[PDB]
RNA sequence: CAGGGCGAAGCCAGAGGAAACUCUGGUGGAGGUCCGUAGCGGUCCUGACGUGCAAAUCGGUCGUCCGACCUGGGUAUAGG
RNA sequence: GCGCUGCGGGAUGAACCGAACGCCGGGUUAAGGCGCCCGAUGCCGACGCUCAUCAGACCCCAGAAAAGGUGUUGGUUGAUAUAGACAGCAGGACGGUGGCCAUGGAAGUCGGAAUCCGCUAAGGAGUGUGUAACAACUCACCUGCCGAAUCAACUAGCCCU
RNA sequence: CUCUGGCAUGUUGGAACAAUGUAGGUAAGGGAAGUCGGCAAGCCGGAUCCGUAACUUCGGGAUAAGGAUUGGCUCUAAGG
RNA sequence: GCAUGAAGGAUGAACGAGAUUCCCACUGUCCCUACCUACUAUCCAGCGAAACCACAGCCAAGGGAACGGGCUUGGCGGAA
RNA sequence: ACGUCGCUUUUUGAUCCUUCGAUGUCGGCUCUUCCUAUCAUUGUGAAGCAGAAUUCACCAAGCGUUGGAUUGUUCACCCACUAAUAGGGAACGUGAGCUGGGUUUAGACCGUCGUGAGACAGGUUAGUUUUACCCUACUGAUGAUGUGUUGUUGCCAUGGUAAUCCUGCUCAGUACGAGAGGAACCGCAGGUUCAGACAUUUGGUGUAUGUGCUUGGCUGAGGAGCCAAUGGGGCGAAGCUACCAUCUGUGGGAUUAUGACUGAACGCCUCUAAGUCAGAAUCCCGCCCAGGCGGAACGAUACGGCAGCGCCGCGGAGCCU
């Protein structure tokens, strides 16, 4: 469980398949002007010799604007994966995988920092990050 | 100098040496504390694995995302004919360990265990025990052996029976049964000799040895992999593709000092066919063989109380190279060790199950049962039929008949 | 010393212009011209081999391929 | 002296200790040893010292210092004590005076020097806590109960850090 | 790929299909995070029709870049 | 300006298997490794070398020409 | 601080003992093991420790110590994650392991120096990285070796050994604190890193050369096929396989630090002297892997040849050793 401040929940995220590594360049499904999310480093990632840290759906990351617009760009943002391409495993047996990958911009506290989501959100991410899916259109 | 990052080892020595096992069944290496408190019980039992299939349960665990809702869950479905017990073994507790002290067994033995004892049965005249049976008819015979029976009742504190499977029950080329001594828990040893004596030359059900919902411990031979080197042996990184001479290798096995190679270094051999030890495999259901009843065929064990299909737990096209699973059978979460018609030995838990997981009841409401031979598109043959209808060579079948 | 690309001068027709000349279409076929064979060479894999097929080779990939081009034979230059 | 030199001892080793060499028997030694490896203490050996949760254990030589110990063992210099010590259990711990200077504060107790006297059993120009200064507690000093040795400093052996 | 003509796989054959190689290929999701360095591999690729920048010694750059189309069958029109 | 600078200084379009940096696209370069094919390796029948070689071949400490396979003191040592 | 005593060989020097009929040089990469002068994690003592955080010290190396930009770099520095991103050795561990960026031959360029040939701990560019089939070591593989032969079932000497850390929920917005802030144990749900499996499922592979599609050619054509070093491509059984799917990972004992009890030494006191107690990622064992020139129990033990054998008759002698 990365995600690491008082209001979690009981219940824990099961592990996913994870298909993001470090390098991963997202779009951003929000609508704050960034068109992608580069990702440069995953929250709670402890990670082994060479092994590259690596983020599913629900994971908190820190995210770069390569291209939007230009007061978002040149430096580090909190983005959590909504969408990912890498069909991940669902408890009740579903191999799951969307379209494309998405994130969308954050802060520390979790709220998020644009105020509408173009497509799905993930469940799993959903449920971690109550903002989020607050401002979701459908969850997937 | 120091490695500049540290990494862990690749691997467990632990599991040393990586040989190739000197047996194929599996050996119980160690039976459950015996507490003669406890009804007289067997602790172990030899199935057979036949194959995997998933179910489907509502899992009930407060506090958990999946509380109250279903999950998919793969099984193991072990086949376990019931085991006929044909000796008692005693052991005495000596400063060097345990003796085997007294050896008894029944009067009569099956071709199946006799089988155990030649490595060329077609050629033998299947002497074995032809002079020590007539020891349970004659009168010299009968005091020899009450005399063992007293002698172990006196002088033994472990008491196990030697069983063996019913290999003529299997779908199996072979033919020679596999005997194992399972170990006696409970009561006094009186008790033990007592209980032990009543079951020779009968047969134990594992429902009289396992229960549902109980965590259990599987013992056997891993599949076998032949010679392996290092990156798949142990897992170590490849080199780069630039590298001359090889790249799947270990590049450094050792210092210059000490000047020899240590045992701890990845080194290329053999890989799996290995004894292995698996804990805390909890079983799902313990299903009830083919039964004549009143002159039908009883084969719906694959059948929950949320799913009264009338399927058996064969998959459509029967288990793949294996054969059809006939008698009772153990369905166990997750995977274990050995291809497909290895045998597998299971032991009751070492331990002391109190965690939430192991106290848990499970209640299956779906047993998948579509063909493994390909993408298994229905759980019947009777579904097939209704989905798709009258075939061309239903038509012919028909067409010639009438 | 395949086959293709680009299309120099010269030439033809049409249009515009007071003239100087200009514009358009075509023709033409130049060049130590380009792509790329045979040939000639030998870039990189620091590939193969490395008690080799070989006392320098092999494979893929490459440079050039009408020129200060490639090549046989004849002939000349001989140890400070 | 080794090199040019073996031999006994030092486990081992060019140089150390003993001793220098023809081939042998007997006897005796050196340095060094004598639990067992391994010849010799298998002596009713002598007198102590030392306990190590890194003991110690033999020239060269193959590991250690400053510093410390209320471990223990000796030894040195003082001091108290059957006119009552030491320990423990209890009371007093006074007046000049809040001695002088200095300091905003300084009344024994921030600092520097003086460190004296009626009053007894004793009480200081105070061993500490404490206050802005006080006050207050407390110490030396002395008395009640008690009834034989005790207190302080230092030193060096083994051991320990 | 085939015919004419030639040959018997390049100084051996049989069985098996382990590791490690040499040669070839594919790989979810990511996409140079590998590495001294995109080395190696991969991407692109023919033709037709469009469309082609900075700069320039005005010759080029240029297949710049970028885009579309492409089979089979049955016809229509044109070019002697 | 350690120690730039004028037959060489300064600049160039075009060219370059020349050195360097970035971006797109692209990929097993890597995360992270898997599987498949050919030819080996492997086993067999036939055939059949070479390098090298004091004597050989298990360690730890010691001392020693100050890093011993052999020596000393230990750990130990079981055909082919 | 002024002084002063040490330890280490992880820097550099000093020295020149070993190697010049040759011990492959830097760095990285890969991999194992080791040290502790402990960064984290377990147990603790102290604070100018209210809580939280932090600092000092002890037992302590079991376990972990990462992903990148620039640099050939060791070293630095920054970005980001983290429980933490400690420091070191092993011929400056590790080139018949690789790589060859640097250095360090021959080509060449620049600057400085030199009359010059040339030089340059000044910069730059291009520059062959050979051999294992021997012995050992190690890894697997057969076998030898007790018991007459042979088999089945077992025992355990000894060797190996393994699990790790984090997050959320609850406790609890509670103790503590004026407030800000803000813990912990029990319990619960998960995840990291490692380990050992496995293929039901998803993904990967695919020459079942399985079945369609298709280019060029070829068999006169259809049909059926073949060739193009796997012609190309789609889908693909079985098998193998991926934190790219799934499952499983454990109990004791004596104790360390420390905190104590009773209790002298020393009429008091004192965790220590005798005696006694609690006590931990350490240690030892269990679980688990292997199974001794180590045992055990049990089975069957050689035929129409008059054979092979067992046991008794302490039967008869004699033989070799
Ligand atoms: C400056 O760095 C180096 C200088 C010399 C050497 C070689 C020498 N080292 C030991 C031997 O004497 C010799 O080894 C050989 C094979 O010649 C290596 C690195
Ligand atoms: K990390
Ligand atoms: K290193
Ligand atoms: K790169
Ligand atoms: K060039
Ligand atoms: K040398
Ligand atoms: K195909
Ligand atoms: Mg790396
Ligand atoms: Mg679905
Ligand atoms: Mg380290
Ligand atoms: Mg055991
Ligand atoms: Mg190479
Ligand atoms: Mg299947
Ligand atoms: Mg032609
Ligand atoms: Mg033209
Ligand atoms: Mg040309
Ligand atoms: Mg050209
Ligand atoms: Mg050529
Ligand atoms: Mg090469
Ligand atoms: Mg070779
Ligand atoms: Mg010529
Ligand atoms: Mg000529
Ligand atoms: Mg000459
Ligand atoms: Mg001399
Ligand atoms: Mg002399
Ligand atoms: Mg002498
Ligand atoms: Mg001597
Ligand atoms: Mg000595
Ligand atoms: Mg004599
Ligand atoms: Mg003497
Ligand atoms: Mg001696
Ligand atoms: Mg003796
Ligand atoms: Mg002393
Ligand atoms: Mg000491
Ligand atoms: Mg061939
Ligand atoms: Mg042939
Ligand atoms: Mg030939
Ligand atoms: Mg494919
Ligand atoms: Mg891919
Ligand atoms: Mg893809
Ligand atoms: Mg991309
Ligand atoms: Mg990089
Ligand atoms: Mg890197
Ligand atoms: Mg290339
Ligand atoms: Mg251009
Ligand atoms: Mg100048
Ligand atoms: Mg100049
Ligand atoms: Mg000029
Ligand atoms: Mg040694
Ligand atoms: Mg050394
Ligand atoms: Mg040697
Ligand atoms: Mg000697
Ligand atoms: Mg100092
Ligand atoms: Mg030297
Ligand atoms: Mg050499
Ligand atoms: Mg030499
Ligand atoms: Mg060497
Ligand atoms: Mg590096
Ligand atoms: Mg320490
Ligand atoms: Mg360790
Ligand atoms: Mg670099
Ligand atoms: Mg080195
Ligand atoms: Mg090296
Ligand atoms: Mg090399
Ligand atoms: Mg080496
Ligand atoms: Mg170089
Ligand atoms: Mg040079
Ligand atoms: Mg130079
Ligand atoms: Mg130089
Ligand atoms: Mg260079
Ligand atoms: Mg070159
Ligand atoms: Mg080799
Ligand atoms: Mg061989
Ligand atoms: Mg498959
Ligand atoms: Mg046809
Ligand atoms: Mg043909
Ligand atoms: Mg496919
Ligand atoms: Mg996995
Ligand atoms: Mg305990
Ligand atoms: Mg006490
Ligand atoms: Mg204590
Ligand atoms: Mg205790």
């Amino acid at each position: 469980m990365s995600k690491r401040g008082r209001g979690g929940s009981s219940g824990a995220k099961f592990r996913i398949s994870l298909g993001l590594p470090v390098g991963a360049v997202i779009n951003c499904a929000d609508n704050t002007g960034a068109k992608n999310l580069y990702i440069i480093s995953v929250k709670g990632i402890k990670g082994r010799l060479n092994r590259l840290p690596a983020a599913g759906v629900g994971d908190m990351v820190m995210a770069t604007v390569k291209k939007g617009k230009p007061e978002l760009r040149k430096k580090v943002h909190p983005a959590v994966v909504i969408r990912q391409r890498k069909s991940y495993r669902r408890k009740d047996g579903v191999f799951l995988y969307f379209e494309d990958n998405a994130g969308v911009i954050v802060n520390n506290k979790g709220e998020m920092k644009g105020s509408a989501i173009t497509g799905p959100v993930a469940k799993e991410c959903a449920d971690l990050w109550p903002r989020i899916a607050s401002n979701a259109g459908s969850i997937a | 100098s120091h490695r500049k990052f540290s990494a862990p080892r690749h691997g467990s020595l632990g599991f040393l040496p990586r040989k190739r096992s000197s047996r194929h069944r599996g050996k119980v290496k160690s039976f459950p504390k015996d507490d003669p408190s406890k009804p007289v019980h067997l602790t172990a039992f030899l199935g057979y694995k036949a194959g995997m299939t998933h179910i489907v349960r509502e899992v009930d665990r407060p506090g958990s995302k999946v509380n109250k809702k279903e999950v998919v869950e793969a099984v193991t479905i072990v086949e376990t004919p019931p085991m006929v017990v044909v000796g008692i073994v005693g052991y005495v507790e000596t400063p060097r360990g345990l003796r085997t002290f007294k050896t008894v067994f029944a009067e009569h033995i099956s071709d199946e265990c006799k089988r155990r004892f030649y490595k060329n049965w077609h050629k033998s005249k299947k002497k074995a025990f032809t002079k020590y049976c007539k020891k349970w008819q004659d009168e010299d015979g009968k005091k020899q052996l009450e005399k063992d029976f007293s002698s172990m009742k006196k002088y033994c504190q472990v008491i196990r029976v030697i069983a063996h499977t019913q290999m003529r029950l299997l779908p199996l080329r072979q033919k020679k049964a596999h005997l194992m001594e399972i170990q006696v828990n409970g009561g006094t040893v009186a008790e033990k000799l007592d209980w032990a004596r009543e079951r020779l030359e009968q047969q134990v059900p594992v429902n009289q040895v396992f229960g549902q919902d109980e965590m259990i411990d599987v013992i056997g031979v891993t599949k076998g992999k032949g010679y392996k080197g290092v990156t798949s042996r142990w897992h170590t990184k490849k080199l780069p593709r630039k590298t001359h001479r090889g790249l799947r290798k270990v590049a450094c096995i050792g210092a210059w000092h000490p000047a020899r190679v240590a045992f701890s270094v990845a080194r290329a051999g053999q890989k799996g066919y290995h004894h292995r030890t698996e804990i805390n495999k909890k079983i799902y259901k313990i299903g009830q063989g083919y039964l004549i009843k009143d002159g039908k065929l009883i084969k719906n064990n694959a059948s929950t109380d949320y799913d009264l299909s009338d399927k058996s737990i064969n998959p459509l096209g029967g288990f793949v190279h294996y054969g059809e699973v006939t008698n009772d059978f153990v369905m166990l979460k997750g995977c274990v060790v050995g291809t497909k018609k290895r045998v597998l030995t299971l032991r009751k838990s070492l331990l002391v199950q109190t965690k939430r997981r192991a106290l848990e009841k499970i209640d299956l409401k779906f047993i998948d049962t579509t063909s493994k031979f390909g993408h298994g598109r229905f759980q019947t043959m009777e579904e097939k039929k209704a989905f798709m209808g009258p075939l061309k060579k239903d038509r012919i079948a028909k067409e010639e008949g009438a």
